[PDB]
């Protein structure tokens, strides 16, 4: 829903507050989101690169 | 009476989670330490740039709050309200007792008596902190509700307040009120201001401290280290400026000025 | 940059942290030009101080020794050395050490050396005689000491001499 | 400018401000005048201690006499040599002391992928960049030229053997005891007992190259010194070990500084005594100081940090990311706004590759140092 | 209009404070191995004798 990405999607085990749409790390890069369907938190990671 | 708040008034400028990171941020907050007036049971106050807003009971004497410009008619005005039911939020013109309330038979409601033209409806001890603020058309209301082992007194302690609503109005508000449950059978305002804050969360997400980085040099300090530890030292931390005032404009006189009284003034 | 001007600062806002990594380069640079200092000059653990005598085996130390007559405390040659060397943001802080401290530190160290040799640089100043301490010194280059007890007054003018040629050559 | 003095807050709240070169009567208790600026908030005494935190021009501060305080710093005691023309003083005892000196001697070895920086990964980016020559060839190889001399610096402090030496398993070096900086089987990476608690005590084109030595191969060398030197002397450092018993290496030693040899035969147990004891007090002062290892370590990821921070600044533009700028402009639009980022993170780019250019030639020093003094104070007397 | 001609002035003043700071890290460390050569020299020349 505007997040545009690339990466690799995996299950997280955060726990966001329920208003929280996606989460940021230090230096300030997207690495968690929300599925706006289903309300599940999932992780997101650079793709495999090198 | 006045009273001092000590840490009180803190909520989530957003969404996205976060952990452990002393994040710094620039908005409206309430400044640690400051002048809040205190009320006993109420009058039409300002509102000019958000509000923080506590209260404590067991009883529910506090039934909502009413905010606009001119509280009536001509023009629109937004109304909150919370019968032993559950919260009313409405938005219409209307027209506003200047001393509204509700009773408690329990037959109540003597607060407007009129529901014009409504652009927004919607139905459905202890303290009670909210944070009220209007930017773009939005009316924000963060809230918290922590238990006191008091009954009516402002206590100590941190407690970061949890976005409630968003509602996309455009309504202008410079005016506000409290409403109250008479009797027939304790509540502060605070008042925001832009600071630069400095939240620690935790590793769930939640802040659990923070630091006012414009109370005192130690908290610049901490600011500026972006740490909640500072070792003995020294630091640049800003710059002092002296200021200038009034505007001299130097010039000089006026020798060959103009001799208009020759062309609007000849005899033919 | 911006300089007083409002419409300036918002503009520079979007270029980042170039402004403190510029400001923290400039610290280090300042904080290093003391450690300097402290490195080269307060190598000593006391203040030591020649005794009221002059009695060091005809060599005269009048010129390199602190000039009791001054504000500084000073010696004749640094005396010497000393005459012949706001903004838009811009400042210039001072050091940490005065350069009355700095004179402080070296007669300290030149009367550990003229008293007691070598022996205050490793531990606690033992005093010798300066004669027979130009007599060791002497077994250090591979010369026999007595080279030094015969030759004595003649070494101590040529010292003299050699120190007195300084000065003029300055 | 304005600086604050705090004397931590791990022991007090108080502070005190110093306004830079300003006079005291034009600020707006303590007011203070400096000859460095106006001091508020630390009172003037007029004892002379210690420096702690240094003000300037001779005044330094501290938390220690209740509030912070000023003064002008202590030189040092005050020593009087009882200096006569007839006079002199001669040692009658000795101590063995042992001291210790910490020297850095790499850094972390780091790689960028300027493509992969700048554009990440989007051809309408990546296709501008052309037209910029080969800025990003050269990046590539000045770090790629400060990789390589890291391993050049730790190749030459500690591979000055040949052989790999061994201790004996019978270790009877005459009263002196080398247990605490011998080797440890049980231990991780067979490491002595002092180089573990020095262990414990200190994304977008990014990567970090590994050291060729690993960790275990650099103990094995400073074992193979260690027992190379006390076990042989200084003979291995000039051709082939040769073993002589350790009591009598000591007593070269002795010769070296000017003592007789009778004095170490004669006092055997007392200066083993006082090197054991001596070496049991390194351990407590480290167990319970390796800043210049600390600082290194900080300057690189303050620096690391610093350059990615700067991916989210618009230098200019309407936005940060390209995906923003590629769905909310037309592509003769999205060029003009695509460059000023591009301009923007090229410079940032290359500040990061000249400031580590400028730390990698100071290191370089150091480690210069340090290959002289395993040359000159392990392998001899110096 | 003016942000415009601003953008150039900032420019141009944030590189020409650039290539002074890069030059005061480049002059400094001479002036520290020369500290250190006059360290050495102070232990070894006036605490000993070499
Ligand atoms: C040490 O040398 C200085 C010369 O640099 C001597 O001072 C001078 O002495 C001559 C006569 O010997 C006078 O004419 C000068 O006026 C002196 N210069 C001064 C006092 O500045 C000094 O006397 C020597 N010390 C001793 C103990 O003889
Ligand atoms: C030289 O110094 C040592 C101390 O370093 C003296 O030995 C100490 O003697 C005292 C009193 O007899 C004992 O309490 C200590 O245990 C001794 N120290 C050690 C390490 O054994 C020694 O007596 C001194 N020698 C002379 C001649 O004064
Ligand atoms: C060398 O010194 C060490 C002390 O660091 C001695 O080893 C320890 O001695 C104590 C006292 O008996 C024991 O409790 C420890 O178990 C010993 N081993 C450790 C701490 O690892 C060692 O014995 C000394 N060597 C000789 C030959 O005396
Ligand atoms: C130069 C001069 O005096 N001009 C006069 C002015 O003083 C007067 O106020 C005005 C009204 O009568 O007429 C004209
Ligand atoms: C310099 C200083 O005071 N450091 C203290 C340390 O002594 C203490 O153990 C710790 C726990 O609070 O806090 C810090
Ligand atoms: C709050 O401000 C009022 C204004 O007069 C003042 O009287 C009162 O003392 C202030 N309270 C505090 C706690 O500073
Ligand atoms: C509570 O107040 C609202 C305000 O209009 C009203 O609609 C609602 O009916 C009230 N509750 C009851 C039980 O009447
Ligand atoms: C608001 O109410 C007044 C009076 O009921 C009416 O004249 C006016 O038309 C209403 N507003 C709109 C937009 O219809
Ligand atoms: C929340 O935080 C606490 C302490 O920080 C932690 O123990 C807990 O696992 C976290 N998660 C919860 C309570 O779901
Ligand atoms: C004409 O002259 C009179 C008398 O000097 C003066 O009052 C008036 O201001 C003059 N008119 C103009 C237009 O200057
Ligand atoms: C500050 O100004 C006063 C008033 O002229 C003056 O007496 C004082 O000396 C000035 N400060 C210094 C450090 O000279
Ligand atoms: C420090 O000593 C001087 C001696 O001249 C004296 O005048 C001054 O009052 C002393 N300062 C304090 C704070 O006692």
């Amino acid at each position: 829903n505007g997040l545009t990405g690339t990466g690799v999607l995996t299950e997280s085990n955060k726990k966001f507050l329920p208003f929280q749409q996606f989460g940021r790390d230090i230096a300030d890069t997207t690495d968690a989101v929300r599925d706006p369907q289903t309300l599940e938190i999932l992780d997101i990671t650079p793709c495999s690169f090198g | 009476a006045y009273t001092n708040s000590f840490t009180r008034g803190v909520y989530y400028p957003d969404k996205v989670f976060r952990s452990s990171v002393l994040h710094s941020t620039q908005d409206l907050f309430l400044p640690f330490f400051s002048n809040v007036t205190w009320f006993h049971a109420n009058p039409v106050l300002p509102f000019n740039d958000g509000v923080y807003f506590a209260s404590t009971e067991k009883s529910n004497i506090i039934r909502g709050w009413i905010f606009g410009t001119t509280l009536d008619s001509k023009t629109q005005s937004l109304l909150i309200v919370n019968n032993a039911t559950n919260v009313v939020i409405k938005v219409c013109e209307f027209q506003f007792c200047n001393d509204p309330f509700l009773g408690v038979m329990e037959s109540e409601f003597r607060v407007y008596s009129s529901a014009n033209n409504c652009t927004f409806e919607y139905v459905s001890k202890n303290l009670r902190e909210f944070v009220f603020k209007n930017i773009d058309g939005y009316f924000k209301i963060y809230s918290k509700h922590t238990p006191i082992n008091l009954v009516r007194d402002l206590p100590q302690g941190f407690s970061a307040l949890e976005p409630l609503v968003d509602l996309p109005i455009g309504i202008n508000i410079t005016r506000f009120q409290t409403l109250l449950a008479l009797h027939r059978s304790a509540y502060y305002v605070g008042y925001l201001q832009p600071r630069t804050f400095l939240l620690k969360y935790n590793e769930n997400g939640t802040i659990t401290d923070a630091v006012d980085c414009a109370l005192d040099p130690l908290s610049e300090t901490k600011c500026t280290l972006k740490s909640f530890t500072v070792e003995k030292g020294i630091y640049q931390t800003s710059n002092f400026r002296v200021q200038p005032t009034e505007s001299i404009v130097r010039f000089p006189n006026i020798t060959n000025l103009c001799p208009f009284g020759e062309v609007f003034n000849a005899t033919r | 940059i911006c300089g007083d001007s409002t419409e300036c600062s918002n503009l520079l806002l979007q270029y980042g942290s170039f402004c403190t990594q510029l400001n923290r380069a400039l610290t280090g640079i300042a904080v290093e030009q003391d450690k300097n200092t402290q490195e080269v000059f307060a190598q000593v653990k006391q203040i030591y101080k020649t005794p009221p005598i002059k009695d060091f085996g005809g060599f005269n130390f009048s010129q390199i020794l602190p000039d009791p007559s001054k504000p500084s405390k000073r010696s004749f040659i640094e005396d010497l050395l000393f005459n012949k060397v706001k903004f838009n943001g811009l400042t210039v802080l001072p050091p940490l050490l005065t350069d009355e401290m700095i004179a402080q530190y070296t007669s300290a160290l030149l009367a550990g050396t003229i008293t007691s040799g070598w022996t205050f640089g490793a531990g606690a100043a033992l005093q010798i005689p300066f004669a027979m301490q130009m007599a060791y010194r002497f077994n250090g280059i591979g010369v026999t000491q007595n080279v030094l007890y015969e030759n004595q007054k003649l070494i101590a003018n040529q010292f003299n001499s050699a120190i007195g040629k300084i000065q003029d050559s300055l | 400018g304005v600086s604050v003095i705090t004397p931590g807050t791990n022991t007090s709240n108080q502070v005190a401000v110093l306004y830079q070169d300003v006079n005291c009567t034009e600020v707006p208790s303590n007011v203070f005048q400096t000859r460095a600026g106006c001091l508020i908030g630390a009172e003037h005494v007029n004892n002379s201690y210690e420096c702690d935190i240094p003000i300037g021009a001779g005044i330094c501060a501290s938390y220690q006499t209740q509030s912070i305080i000023a003064y002008t710093m202590s030189l040092g005691a005050e020593n009087s040599v009882a200096y006569s023309n007839n006079s002199i003083a001669i040692p009658t005892n000795f101590t063995i002391s042992v001291t210790t000196e910490i020297l850095p001697v790499s850094m972390t070895k780091t790689s960028v992928d300027c493509t992969m920086y700048i554009c990440g990964d989007s051809t309408e980016c990546s296709n501008l960049l052309l037209q910029y020559g080969s800025f990003c060839t050269q990046l590539n190889r000045a770090l790629t030229g400060i990789a390589v001399e890291q391993d050049k610096n730790t190749q030459e402090v500690f591979a000055q053997v040949k052989q790999i030496y061994k201790t004996p398993p019978i270790k009877d070096f005459g009263g002196f005891n080398f247990s605490q900086i011998l080797p440890d089987p049980s231990k991780p990476s067979k490491r002595s007992f002092i180089e573990d608690l020095l262990f414990n005590k200190v994304f977008n084109g990014l990567t970090v190259l590994p050291p060729l030595l690993t960790d275990e191969m650099i103990a094995q060398y400073t074992s193979a010194l260690l027992a190379g030197t006390i076990t042989s002397g200084w003979t291995f450092g000039a051709g082939a070990a040769l073993q002589i018993p350790f009591a009598m290496q000591m007593a070269y030693r002795f010769n070296g500084i000017g003592v007789t040899q009778n004095v170490l035969y004669e006092n055997q147990k007392l200066i083993a005594n006082q090197f054991n004891s001596a070496i049991g007090k390194i351990q407590d002062s480290l167990s319970s100081a390796l800043g210049k290892l600390q600082d290194v370590v900080n300057q690189n990821a303050q620096a690391l940090n610093t350059l990615v921070k700067q991916l989210s600044s618009n230098f200019g533009a309407i936005s940060s990311v390209l995906n923003d700028i590629l769905s909310r402009l037309d592509p003769p639009e999205a060029e003009v706004q695509i460059d000023r980022l591009i301009t923007g993170r090229l410079q940032s780019l290359q500040t990061y590759v000249t400031q580590q250019l400028i730390r990698a030639a100071e290191i370089r020093a150091s480690a210069n140092l340090a290959a002289t003094k395993m040359s000159e104070c392990v392998l001899g007397q110096s």
